[PDB]
């Protein structure tokens, strides 16, 4: 539940930015938008990392695709930062250092 | 503006832009000023920088001072990644808005891919006004206008410190009812179910029920709200269209070429005595008069009569040493041509030396009679003097 | 069968199928039919899908109901990868051979090799007879004939299942020699050498000993057949060869050139009013009659009189609006072109408003007075209509 | 002197020597002779080798027996990696000079960087004199020269031999002052403080003391001389210049253009029936001369009636089978080439059959009546005859 839950309590925050803009006959979203108006110097459009299209997504579920994705690996993450956390609460003292 | 440490060669074997221009050097709050120019993308690109196949297009400002309402290049509208064919000239304009008072050093720049920031020409741009008079504005498909300086600012706040609080109120809510010394003393002796126990448990399912239907209803109505929209537009552009003319090196039936036979410059010094061969190949007698390396427009004193509109720091009015003879028609002869000023050891370029590749770049630009002028692309190895 | 689920502007902008023909509809067990067209790699190839620098050409269809004979690209015989590059035009053919009885669907696809697969145009083939009447066969190099539905499989069943058998006979044996509990105890008390101790290590010997025999004379007797063979043939073939004639977009002295000034398809809906600025460019009068996007061939109502011989689920007779008016020759003008039918949102090609790039690509097919045909590729961003 | 255990379509379809010449094949003790000659990329370059985009050029030698004293490709100075063009042809010359006395077989070499080794023709280099009059010189840009076979080592000795010996000091003294047994017995009593303690730890500070002085001077030092030093000179160099003469295949309006269609090679055996389409294109009636696979030059023993200067091991003056008839002007016919000398077995091109692609390359050489000679790339798959 924690990465389902993400996108659904992040949504609205960012549906506003999601509203579609035309811009010199190309669409371009509220957040492309504001990310292209307010420069940043090192930061191109390139390194984004975002979804930029894939020829086996099947459209109308990449979010809920990404969501339980996050949803699992989690899992892993979660029992070994657990563990981790268990090792760094440790009270061990040693000898010499 | 810290294009000055970028390496050397690095900085005149990638881009050399040329024609550079500031529609306006002093702009108010909200009004509107266009840089534009063209780049030469240098046949000889090195390995060290990947490929220019993915580019962005940016203006080099510190922090968001001017906003960028729109940016072509290649005859095209560009707010995404685009490509740079080696050996191509590109023609470029960014539509710039004042929006923060002060005076401020505005470079073109274009980052590439794996290479990283190419800074070009910069100039000072001064703003007045104030910026609470800042106003985009842009508008919706459906026709609304929005303001994109305050847009959307109050619902992520209403959306994020509500929680915020809900969560430091659930942590403060479980330290008041158990105390942290008192809870672990209690874990500690054995008893660590007196410390969480129904109706504890049953606190928390209340708090997750809501928290849950709050979620649900939040995306709800935040869904009647902005029904239709659509995700991030992103993704590479179509091929850009160079430029043709005139030349433009590389393109029309009339063009200079020139090849770099051997150059020398004082380390450390400001000279540079390189000696080409010109083929000129074109149909009017031409004469060097401009050496743009990194920006830095060496103009030669005798062609270039009247100093040009340039940033002082780059616009050197001392490239001196051509032939003071007309080369052409038809004539492929080797010129002396001595490179020397301050600002070539000032913009950091005599610290060539320094770099793992004692190699220069640039273009050599040629004139007319008339005010025809014709480009070339000199680059290749030179040597260092070293003067004690 | 699934290119539905695709993404609409990367199923149109990387691959645009035309002339695809199928011999027969129906045909027989063992019987040859013939699957070929013309495929057009778009210009503005995506980011997001790889180059087709490596690209193998195949058979859409569910399982092997029809084998693959032979299959040729480029007029090149290609079993392996070929190489397809960006804005040429390829001729491809397929022999496919009846296998399986039933009603399938067969397309026409092509794999990127970090794209993956993009589906043509697709057909039902309705195959009768006999699954156990099927034979290939094919003739191997000392002239032999082999029939490859059945060939190697007695030898490999023959290898495999006494391998099997031998493991299962060794496990038994060791499973009621040693009891589980029992030898589970025995190890368990301290005595784990009464549980495994020679004679048992002798008998491990001679099975070890019999087994390496085995596998030397079986190795041996199956190099006695086979004397002489082959590695796995694999790699990359050499470049093909591109369609010239006539345009085939690109090539030859008389092409038309088009480019999308804006579009507008409706969300949810049918409509495609997109601006084509056609410039004509040819000889004879050219009036447009076809837009094949993804295969979806939306044939203009006057132009074509006679609906052609394609899949019903991509044929649209309705590709309304050109301009009732031959544009051609020497003048260079905007056409409006609104593309309307149902395919259009049955395909999902609507979609395009769910894509993170809202871009139309595709093939604008020009007629002349006579049948003469020419080729445009257009492609663009396009205004999605949010409408109720 | 290993390409016999490289792969024969690899070696045969990636680089093809032509014109490879040794200036002189008995050298003395510094005496320069220089190894020329030109290369073709094969149009299909090999999947399995990576592009020749990066690639140097090499002298294929059992070591430094002949020293590299320049070297150029494509007109121009390579002593740096540079790019090699698919399909294009480059002449390249080594400056060789002799320094260790023996006969050694010296072969053309290009490596590419994600391929590997590809070795040219080798031919055998007697030379005279003694190791210790090898002299290089050098010049350095203050003008001074050196001697590069025993420059600087004497720096490095003096720098590196006294830290060695301070090192080996150090363990000595530590370990005759404590013993290993004894300190060992030392801290397993528990009194590990009496094995290591002040005066101790003083004199470990000043040694260390020392060291950092003698660093700090000894930096210093070298730095007063050679006070004027710079970084290593690495990067990809710039575009080669391909041959445009006369072809020189793909160049000129005068060429033959051929394409295999079917060969069949014994294995085992030495024969090589392959059929050519040779369109001729040219002018001059041409007849086939020459074969070169991976350098292995086959003569037409009718065209080339004397045998040339070339290693015996490569040079096979038995290519037999064009035709006996001059084929050009303008006619495109079949002709049937038939490949056959021992030497094609003995560089094991007949293990072609062991590759993972049957598939021959190299270069087709026409002549005119006169001397003038016509370059012709082939290559495609073949077929293997499996004799007795
Ligand atoms: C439900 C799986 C429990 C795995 C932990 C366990 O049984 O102990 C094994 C080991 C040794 O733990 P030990 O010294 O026995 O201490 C017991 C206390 N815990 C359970 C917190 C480790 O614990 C770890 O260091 C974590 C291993 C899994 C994550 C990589
Ligand atoms: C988790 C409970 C609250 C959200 C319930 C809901 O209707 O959202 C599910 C919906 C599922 O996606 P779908 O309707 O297929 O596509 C909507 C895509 N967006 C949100 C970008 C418009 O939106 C999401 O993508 C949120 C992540 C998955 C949570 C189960
Ligand atoms: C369980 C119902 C699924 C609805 C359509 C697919 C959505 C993506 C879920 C992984
Ligand atoms: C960052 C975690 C490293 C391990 C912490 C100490 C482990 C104690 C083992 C008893
Ligand atoms: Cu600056
Ligand atoms: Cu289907
Ligand atoms: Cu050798």
């Amino acid at each position: 539940g924690w990465g389902l839950l993400f996108y659904p309590n992040n949504w609205p925050a960012i549906a506003a930015f999601h509203q579609a803009t035309e811009q010199h006959g190309q669409l371009m979203t509220l957040a492309d938008l504001i990310g292209f108006h307010f420069v940043r110097t090192s930061m191109p459009e390139y390194i984004r990392m975002v979804e930029r299209g894939t020829l086996r997504t099947f459209g109308k579920d990449v979010v809920p695709v990404a969501a339980f994705f996050s949803g699992f690996v989690s899992m892993m993450v979660y029992f070994l930062w657990w563990f981790m956390g268990r090792w760094y609460s440790t009270t061990k003292v040693i000898d010499t250092i | 503006h810290g294009e000055k440490s970028q390496q050397a060669f690095l900085r005149m074997r990638t881009l050399n832009w040329y024609d550079v221009q500031w529609s306006k050097t002093t702009v108010n709050v909200n009004e509107e000023m266009v840089l534009s120019g063209k780049v030469h993308v240098f046949s000889a690109w090195p390995q060290a920088v990947a490929n220019p196949r993915v580019s962005f297009l940016n203006a080099g400002e510190p922090g968001p001072v001017l906003v960028r309402t729109a940016q072509f290049i290649g005859e095209q509208f560009a707010p995404r990644s685009v490509s740079l064919e080696i050996g191509k000239d590109y023609a470029f304009s960014i539509n710039l808005r004042g929006r923060r008072a002060g005076r401020w050093h505005v470079h073109a720049q274009i980052n590439v891919e794996g290479g990283g920031p190419i800074i070009g020409p910069g100039q000072w741009i001064e703003i007045k006004g104030d910026m609470k008079d800042f106003t985009d504005p842009v508008t919706l498909l459906d026709g609304s206008t929005v303001d994109l300086e305050h847009y959307g600012i109050s619902r992520v706040y209403a959306w994020h410190l509500p929680w915020m609080a809900v969560g430091a109120a659930w942590i403060f809510f479980w330290f008041v009812r158990k105390g942290i010394i008192t809870s672990y003393i209690r874990v500690a002796e054995g008893k660590a179910d007196d410390v969480i126990g129904d109706d504890d448990r049953r606190i928390g399912a209340i708090v997750l029920a809501l928290t849950i239907l709050a979620t649900i209803v939040g995306y709800a109505v935040t869904n009647s709200t902005f029904p239709r929209t659509i995700p991030l537009q992103a993704g590479l552009q179509k091929p850009l269209t160079p430029i043709e003319t005139e030349g433009t090196v590389g393109v029309g039936k009339e063009n200079v070429t020139t090849e770099l036979n051997g150059g020398v410059y004082k380390v450390p010094g400001r000279e540079l005595t390189i000696n080409v061969k010109v083929k000129n190949n074109t149909s009017q007698p031409l004469r060097l008069g401009e050496y743009t390396a990194a920006g830095l427009r060496f103009l030669n004193p005798d062609v270039f009569t009247t100093k040009p509109d340039f940033p002082d720091y780059l616009l050197a009015d001392r490239g001196l040493s051509v032939d003071a003879t007309p080369i052409a028609p038809g004539e492929a002869k080797e010129i002396v041509v001595k490179i020397q000023d301050a600002r070539w050891d000032i913009e950091r370029l005599s610290d060539l030396a320094y770099d793992t590749d004692s190699q220069i770049g640039g273009l050599l630009f040629f004139f007319s009679p008339d005010g025809k002028r014709y480009a070339s692309e000199i680059g290749g190895p030179v040597i260092p003097k070293f003067v004690a």
